């Protein structure tokens, strides 16, 4: 099927900017589509083992994930191409404008939860990567999401890694805690107040990795009580942000929250804002 | 550089198999005998390395070469706080370097733009990297596995020890473990004592 | 010397509530038809409360700070336990 | 060991068969899961609101079920990380989690909150398995570890005692308590070097046999089926593996983790001649 000889090469928005990801226009149908570069250093016994594990990746058409076209391996990288998205990514996004409003933020944040949702009641897919770099807008005005955690054979066989200085992980999991579906949870919430206010949270408005890692799990949580916002708003970052899992709620509760239901029974422009933001 | 064949860095400096292939790749079980002989000449190696006042700033299971039973140490003036550079997205960590350094230089700087050296060594953190490779040479694999670096980060700072849950011998090698891995630096043993405990077989045949 | 709480049958749940919080009467049903024994009275949380039908904010703290105490005053029979049996 | 027990792979014959010694008041939602299919995977991560999607609209009968699903998953998730530091953990971050909030909070002239209080009683909670694998078998026969159970028993009083008694302020006490026993399991993690506090529990297949073996199980409140007062009779420990601090977790191949005791009794008493059990031996030393 796919194979690397039908694919060009087009513009992309930098060279080494972070990742390294390339425009590709088919000259079959024309069918514009993204590629990721993913490198690995991988004896071809485990090859094939990691290559069963991409179907259940094309095997999924819910409205709200981005569309799988295939997979395949040229001169030791594994491809992997996506949709392509002309709007971008929250990052970017958050970096120019400098926040998004109330409405924005809930349209977003019932987007993201219905697709988990789906992946989790459908496939129990635990996303386990979950970031404002992770959530690709449109120019319509719709949401999507890509880079869910499929195969973990992947995982135990990457040949790096990176840290960072933001980091979305859950007290929990810095523990040595297996992972489950409310970790999620409060990577959302994170996420959620790091686009209401403009800057990662967890120092409060550098240093080494252990002193934040050891930062968040001992510190109280963050809170967004320090400027006017909508109180509904702030009951949910507060539910999602607890430190014991017990007291998380699953995501099957939070979608009859009523911040979720206010924001479903109206409509905002999504479309205007994200032309306005972009070049046209 | 004669006594254990010790290399400074195709007539000469021949490469090929080493510890780590060995160990990884062929899954042969070693004999307990020629686990204590290469724990000895290890140990014997790096007591030597340490009277001449130069200190092995990076000791892992791919830095020791085996060839007809006599070992080889090299590399052991490379590594740095500098030789470790990668881009904006943080620091790039290798697969398998989190879990040989001790705690007090586990706490590494993230925007990867130091000014001067980081890190400081000392004889003191490079023998915890000797307790790492017995654990690795008598278990057979390594520690910490199947979790992500700013989990391993967190646990080592801590002062934790993987549970010896795959180990079955004695009291003697445990707590040689346990003396290797102590999060207080002047409270570690020094090679010299290191070899006469391994001296003193726990065990023959 | 009450019994341990963990033997607690229904009844002993509804005398507590009598006793303990009686003032708040008009909720005393709640607990016969959700079966709230003795083993459930310990592990009883505010999401769980909320769904049994205390509406009511001030109600609702009211009794959990109750449960609280009485689940903090169970504690100290189980210190002093360990302790004696550490002595010997 | 491994091979014969797995809950990520549960088939729903399986997780309906379970179920049923959980209670004698359950009998009727055995149907209903079955039909629905909730395997092991679903089972480990079951929560209160799937839980009225099977006809459970009484609290009382989901806390039940609740507890044994979490003594699964932690009989199953943390079976090979059940060692002394680990334990140590909790009693160290949820003592320096309450000391920190109390700091951040910097309170005066106000009563000592709810929230103070849960966070009190959780953390008096986890010092129990510290305790109840403290003076167990591996740590009764030292000096030191009866002099560490003393201070952190006497920590643990001080805590508990200082806030039932009365109200608001005890707040630098409790904090000073906090620090201490912060203290304390920090001693016990990092200063303490004795091999012991790393290697964890483990499993053992025992055969038992028309006599009856008079094991008399004195089942906790938490359901842990641990065996006391082995009779003293020469083929009971000649024969068999079982001893004083041993725990039962299998009967005949099925697991009963979180049971009520009842039935373990009858299951016993009922069981065919030749019996096979699993049990989870304490800690020791192959000196070979
Ligand atoms: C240490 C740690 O947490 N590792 C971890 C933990 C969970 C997930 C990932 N993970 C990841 O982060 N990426 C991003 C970084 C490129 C992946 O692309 C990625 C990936 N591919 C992929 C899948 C779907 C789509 I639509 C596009 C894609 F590209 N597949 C197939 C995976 O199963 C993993 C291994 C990925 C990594
Ligand atoms: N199909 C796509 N459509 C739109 N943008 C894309 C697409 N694929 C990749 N990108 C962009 O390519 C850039 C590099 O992505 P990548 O490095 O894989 O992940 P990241 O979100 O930028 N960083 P990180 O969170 O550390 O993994 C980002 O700006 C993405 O938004
Ligand atoms: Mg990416």
């Amino acid at each position: 099927e796919l194979s690397d000889e039908d694919l060009e090469k087009l513009g992309e928005l930098g060279s080494g900017n972070g990742g390294v990801v390339m425009k590709v226009r088919h000259t079959h149908t024309h069918l514009i589509m993204a590629r990721k570069l993913i490198h690995l250093e991988v004896k071809p016994a485990i090859k094939k083992q990691i290559l069963r594990e991409l179907k259940v990746l094309h095997e999924c058409n819910f409205p709200h994930i981005v569309g799988f076209y295939g997979a395949f391996y040229s001169d030791g990288e594994i491809s992997i191409c996506m949709e392509y998205m002309d709007g971008g990514s929250l990052d970017l996004i958050l970096k120019r404008a400098g926040r998004i409003p109330e409405s924005i933020l809930g349209r977003i944040t019932l987007a993201v939860l219905k697709g988990l949702s789906y992946l989790r009641d459908n496939h129990a897919i635990i996303h386990r990567d979950v970031k404002p770099s992770n959530i690709l807008v449109n120019s319509s005005g719709e949401i999507k999401i890509c880079d869910f955690g499929v195969s973990g054979q992947l995982i135990d066989s990457m040949a790096n890694s990176f840290v960072g200085t933001r980091s979305y992980m859950s007290p929990e999991r810095l523990q040595g805690t297996h992972y489950s579906v409310q970790s999620d949870i409060w990577s959302l919430g994170l996420s959620l107040v790091e686009m209401a206010i403009g800057m990662y949270p967890i120092p409060p408005p550098a240093m080494a990795i252990f002193e934040l890692l050891d930062y968040i799990v001992n510190e109280p949580p963050p809170k967004l009580e320090h400027k006017i916002f909508s109180t509904e708003f702030k009951d949910f970052v507060d539910i999602c942000l607890k430190k014991q899992p017990d007291e998380r709620a699953d995501l099957k509760t939070l979608l009859s929250h009523p911040w979720i239901r206010k924001a479903e029974l109206e409509e905002v422009d999504i479309s205007g804002w994200v032309c306005k933001t972009m070049d046209l | 550089t004669r006594h254990e064949n010790l290399v400074l860095f195709v007539t000469s400096l021949c490469k090929g198999n080493t510890l780590y292939t060995y160990i990884h790749q062929r899954r042969e079980k070693f004999a307990m005998n020629r686990t204590l002989l290469i724990a000895q000449q290890i140990a014997q190696g790096m007591g030597y390395l340490h009277a001449r006042e130069i200190i092995h700033k990076d000791l892992r299971t791919k830095n020791i070469f085996i060839e007809n039973g006599k070992v080889i140490i090299t590399d052991f003036g490379l590594f740095s706080s500098t030789k470790l550079l990668y881009c904006d997205m943080g620091l790039g960590v290798p697969h398998n370097w989190l879990c040989y350094l001790a705690p007090e230089l586990i706490r590494a700087l993230q925007p990867e733009k130091p000014r001067g050296e980081c890190l400081e060594f000392t004889p003191y953190s490079d023998v915890y990297s000797f307790g790492t490779v017995w654990y690795e040479l008598i278990c057979g694999e390594f520690t910490f596995k199947d979790q992500p670096a700013e989990s391993i980060i967190w646990q080592v700072g801590r002062g934790m020890k993987q549970s010896l849950a795959n180990l079955q011998s004695g009291r003697d090698v445990k707590d040689l473990l346990m003396l290797c891995w102590t999060y207080e630096k002047e409270h570690r043993p020094q090679f010299a004592r290191l070899l006469s405990l391994l001296e003193h077989l726990p065990k023959k045949r | 010397r009450p019994k341990a709480v963990y033997l607690w049958t229904v009844s002993d749940v509804l005398k507590w509530y009598r006793r303990h919080c009686g003032e708040y009467t008009q909720y005393e049903q709640l607990f016969a038809q959700h079966d709230i024994t003795g083993r459930a009275l310990l592990r009883i949380t505010d999401s769980s409360l909320q769904r049994m039908g205390v509406t009511d904010n001030r109600d609702r703290e009211a009794i959990w700070r109750e449960i609280v105490k009485q689940r903090l005053k169970t504690d100290i029979m189980e210190i002093r336990d360990m302790e004696r049996l550490n002595i010997y | 060991p491994m091979a014969y027990i797995n809950i990520a792979e549960w088939t729903p014959d399986q997780v309906t068969d379970w179920i049923k010694g959980l209670d004698e008041s359950m009998k009727g939602y055995l149907y209903e899961f079955s039909k629905q299919e909730i395997g092991g995977r679903a089972l480990l991560n079951i929560r209160p609101y799937e839980l009225e999607n099977l006809g459970m609209l009484r609290i009382g009968h989901q806390e039940i079920v609740l507890e044994a699903v979490e003594n699964l998953r932690n009989f199953h998730y943390h079976l090979k990380n059940d060692n002394l530091q680990f334990m140590a953990l909790h009693v160290a971050t949820a003592a320096k989690n309450l000391h920190r909030e109390l700091a951040r909070n910097h309170a005066e002239s106000t009563k000592i909150d709810t929230r103070i209080l849960h966070d009190i009683t959780r953390t008096i909670a986890t010092l129990k398995p510290l305790v109840g694998s403290l003076e167990r078998t591996p740590f009764r026969k030292q000096e030191m570890y009866r002099e560490y159970c003393g201070n952190v028993l006497k920590c643990g009083l001080e805590l508990a005692t200082i806030a039932h008694r009365d109200r608001f302020q005890p707040v630098p006490a409790i904090r000073q308590s906090a620090e201490r026993l912060e203290n304390l399991a920090n001693f016990v993690i990092q200063d303490i070097s004795d091999p012991m506090v790393l290697q964890p529990a483990s499993l053992n297949l025992v055969t038992l046999k028309e006599s009856e073996l008079g094991f008399n199980i004195e089942s906790s409140y938490n359901g842990i089926h641990r065996v006391t007062d082995i009779k003293y009779n020469s083929p009971a420990h000649n024969s068999g593996k079982i001893e004083d601090g041993d725990e039962i977790v299998q009967i005949n191949y099925q697991t009963v983790v979180g049971w009520q005791h009842r039935t373990v009794l009858e299951h016993l008493r009922e069981a065919l001649p030749d019996v096979v059990l699993t049990v989870k031996k304490r800690p020791k030393h192959t000196k070979m």
